[PDB]
RNA sequence: AGGAGUGGAGCCUGCGGCUUAAUUUGACUCAACACGGGAAACCUCACCCGGCCCGGACACGGACAGGAUUGACAGAUUGAU
């Protein structure tokens, strides 16, 4: 009592999900049985994110997620 | 929202100085380097050293 | 149709500091302190709308906050909507408003007719 | 806030048993703390998580924060960056 | 059954909505307040307002008799 | 008994009324009305129109390293990298 339930709380503003794929990583490498690494991908050339951190490759663009570097 | 909030330049006017024990930044008296409130300037004076003689 | 005896043809490729010498003193010290960040992207805006306008047609209606943007010459012709607080106020570039602030043609309040007095 | 900001506040809480602050959010970094860039409102809310448990105590003043650290507190600090009691802090050092 | 004993166990609260609350209702959000509310009125005093007592007959109205003066007749 | 006046005039600033999306507000005889040290471009800022953020400690249950939030170029969307 001494109140009113009042029904009116709107939080229908929809944030984000994190899409991710199980394990990226195959998304990310592709072995043959004879041993092969194919990164599919590019590899970012900058100081911080050289030669371990993978890039993404979009529909006309390469991107980095470090220090999001483009090309094209 | 990092080039963002704290953005505005408060480098100078009514709003980059507040009171130093209050944070309030209505009637402040920034003589001799007080910068204290108008209020709590007179509670703490007798502490300052600022007797009343006249 | 000329401004301070130059029509708007020599204007629209009249160079960044030699306009400058054409405009008054709050224009002219606006253009010498320079245009900000958010102020180069407003005119890029209006290219991208000029240029994918149709030949005969008027480009559309954009929305701005910048009540301070300067008329530049080479902002002649575009439909800048510049807010009055509430709402914003679809606004046509003419020539002859060159030298003004964008945030005087929307008006920023209801023009005043009284009503009866009440208790005094 | 990221570990090398968490550890570092943690760090210099063992050293000497205290900590002060500004009550100022928008502070870019902490004084003390320099050459880590952690910002004041990072070290505020990890304190503000410690006087809950109870692991410190919290005196407020004039606009600085002021903070010392319980008897529980210490064997908080000492598992959670794993340090053997035969060193000590400022408690036993004069007198 | 069952649906009526949704039914049921509503309506030992939907009647205990109005021994804690008169007619405490819920505003409309989606429909203007001119439109929901139309057909209502605003009285000043409950006991004391005036009241055509033939404003709005229904079309059951013409299907009863009426009486001149009931204690009387 | 006088002197300077105020009340008339223009303007500056308060306070009501009207107006408004909002024209934030307290104070109404002396003992409210150039008072809130209150001379507000932004900030101050409470008010109006629109949008971002958590800076929701800690305790408990779930998601839980076939992951939880996070950050981010371009394009559209936007006042707005
Ligand atoms: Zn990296
Ligand atoms: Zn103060």
């Amino acid at each position: 009592k001494k109140r009113k339930k009042k029904s009116c709380t709107t939080p229908k503003k929809n944030k984000h999900k994190r899409k991710k794929v199980k394990l990226a990583v195959l998304k990310y490498y592709k072995v043959d049985e004879n041993g092969k690494i194919s990164r599919l991908r590019r590899e970012c050339p900058s100081d911080e994110c050289g030669a371990g951190v993978f890039m993404a490759s979009h529909f006309d663009r390469h991107y980095c997620g470090k220090c999001c570097l483009t090309y094209c | 929202h990092q080039q963002l909030y704290w953005s505005h330049p408060r480098k100078f006017g009514q709003g980059s100085r507040s009171c130093r024990v209050c944070s309030n930044r209505h009637g402040l008296i920034r003589k001799y380097g007080l910068n204290m409130c108008r209020q709590c300037f007179r509670q703490y004076a007798k502490d300052i050293g600022f007797i009343k003689l006249d | 149709f000329t401004y301070r005896g130059v029509d708007l043809d020599q204007l629209l490729d009249m160079s960044y500091e030699q306009l400058m010498q054409l405009y008054s003193a709050r224009q002219r010290r606006r253009l010498n302190r320079g245009l900000r960040r958010k102020q180069h992207s407003l005119l890029k805006r209006l290219r991208k709308a000029k240029k994918e306008a149709p030949p005969m047609e008027k480009p559309e209606v954009v929305k701005t906050h910048l009540r301070d943007m300067i008329i530049l010459p080479e902002m002649v012709g575009s439909m800048v909507g510049v807010y009055n607080g509430k709402t914003f106020n679809q606004v046509e570039i003419k020539p002859e408003m060159i030298g003004h602030y964008l945030g005087e043609f929307s008006i920023t309040y209801k023009p005043v007719k009284h009503g009866r007095p009440g208790i005094g | 806030m990221p570990k090398k900001n968490r550890i570092a506040i943690y760090e210099l809480l063992f050293k000497e048993g205290v900590m002060v602050a500004k009550k100022d959010v928008h502070m870019p970094k902490h004084p003390e703390l320099a050459d880590k860039n952690v910002p004041n409102l990072h070290v505020m809310k990890a304190m503000q998580s410690l006087k809950s448990r109870g692991y410190v105590k919290e005196q407020f003043a004039w606009r600085h924060f002021y903070w010392y650290l319980t008897n529980e507190g210490i064997q908080y600090l000492r598992d959670y960056l794993h340090l053997p009691p035969e060193i000590v802090p400022a408690t036993l050092r004069r007198s | 059954d069952e649906e009526a004993e949704a039914k049921m166990l509503e309506k030992y609260k939907q009647e205990r909505l109005e021994e804690m609350f008169p007619d405490e209702v819920d505003t409309p959000r989606d429909v203007a307040a001119r439109i929901r509310f139309q057909k209502y009125r605003g009285l000043k005093s409950f006991r004391t307002s005036p009241w055509d007592p033939k404003e709005n007959l229904p079309q059951d109205y013409a299907r009863i008799f009426q009486f001149q003066n009931f204690t009387n007749t």
